[PDB]
């Protein structure tokens, strides 16, 4: 999901 | 790593992680329709999410969780976190909701969207409640962190971090010169308000996936966070 | 009033004295378990429990001092929360199971039978586990239950706003008194107090979720009159 | 309202 990206970024 | 931090260090770390206050779109064109109002709020909330996700990573002990746990907690608490921020911003504006410095709304403007006014009242009541007991910023950041970690923990290390923020809250009250009795009484008062913030979130969420059933187009992210509540 | 005068041990005594009985279900274990029947069972149980809760609230210190209009408001808002924490309390010594009634003890498996219940089931189960590891005391439980009654509807001229808070403060003092008597240190008393109150945010959550489909289950299906009126109060 | 009545009678 999008939420995964923003967390790792 | 979060456990080894001190209470003064805990506060400073939280205050430093504070997300910025964003501005609404500067149309402004008033009064609003229910579509334009929901548009401004949806656009604002979506931009706040990106800052929240980064604020969360800077919450002590939050990066120590698996990526699954981080996601679940945020998915569970995001609207609660948005609301308590809104409530916090609106303290110095009695009877008003400060969504953005260029977007201040009273109860009457809440009637623009089909209630809305019910949530407005609950939000206004929470803001006044904070104003009454003189909620401090250091207390606020602790409460918001508590919401993040606690709201989705019933769905060890987290409870360990939760106890620390409790230790931090007490510290702040002992600093203010409160007696032992006044400390646990005030602590109880603050935490019981979280039950109401939860209630407002659930009521708000219920209407969010009833708006999706197509008043304003929601962002893909705001939809993801919304789908996580069935 | 009168509730402001009570000592900690006095309110504990009064609260323990006011405890409603644990009711039985009309559950016949010589039958399978359908979604409609089970929900009908829990509905019948909740309706009979409501009558005991109403008369229990009257025995909660400070509650009778409030107006009739406000007493109604507090109960309308917190009834399912109160039913749920009572359920969770009954199920403390029954790991992986919920004790709706002494003759009705279901696990997560039999919880699936109702569509959209297994999630609540797990939340109630986790809450009961939470109480178990804390070793939640009965004296603490009755305090939490009184808090829910007075706190849940308080945020929704009127002196009264503050009188409830004064009672809540006294209830906080009581919990602290209990924990100190248990020998806990001050840091331990503050942490445990926080831990208990944070659970109430989850009980609120479970109530909202539970209430949410009760008024979707209302479409179709089997509700009593008092249950329908208190369900009406939410949507 | 039943709840109101029971809170009385
Ligand atoms: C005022 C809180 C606001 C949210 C918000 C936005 C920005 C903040 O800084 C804080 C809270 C919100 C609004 C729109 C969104 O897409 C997401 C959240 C919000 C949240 C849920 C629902 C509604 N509108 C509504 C309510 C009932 C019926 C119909 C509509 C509004
Ligand atoms: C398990 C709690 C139980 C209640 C209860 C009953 C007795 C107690 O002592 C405590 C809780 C409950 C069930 C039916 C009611 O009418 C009222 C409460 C309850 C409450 C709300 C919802 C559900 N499940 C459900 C229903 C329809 C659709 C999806 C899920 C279950």
């Amino acid at each position: 999901k999008i939420l995964h990206r923003l967390l790792q970024d | 790593l979060a456990l080894s931090l001190t209470a003064d260090q805990m506060v400073s770390a939280l205050l430093d992680a504070e997300p910025p206050i964003l501005y609404s779109e500067y149309d402004p064109t008033r009064p609003f329709s229910e579509a334009s109002m929901m548009g401004l709020l949806t656009n604002l909330a979506d931009r706040e999410l990106v800052h929240m996700i980064n604020w969360a990573k800077r919450v002590p002990g939050f990066v120590d969780l698996t990526l699954h746990d981080q996601v679940h907690l945020l998915e569970c608490a995001w609207l609660e976190i948005l609301m308590i921020g809104l409530v916090w911003r609106s303290m110095e504006h009695p009877g008003k909701l400060l969504f953005a410095p260029n977007l201040l709304l009273d109860r009457n403007q809440g009637k623009c969207v089909e209630g809305m006014v019910e949530i407005f009242d609950m939000l206004l009541a929470t803001s006044s409640r904070f104003r009454m007991m003189n909620l401090q910023g250091e207390e606020f950041v602790c409460l918001k962190s508590i919401i993040l970690l606690n709201s989705g923990v019933y769905t060890d290390h987290i409870h360990r971090v939760l106890d620390k923020i409790t230790d931090t809250l007490i510290h702040l009250m002992a600093k203010a010169g409160l007696t032992l009795q006044q400390q646990h009484q005030r602590l109880a008062q603050l935490l019981l308000i979280l039950s109401h913030i939860r209630h407002m979130s659930n009521k708000g969420m219920e209407h969010l996936y009833s708006m999706k059933c197509n008043v304003v187009p929601l962002s893909d992210l705001l939809l993801e966070m919304l789908d996580a509540h069935r």
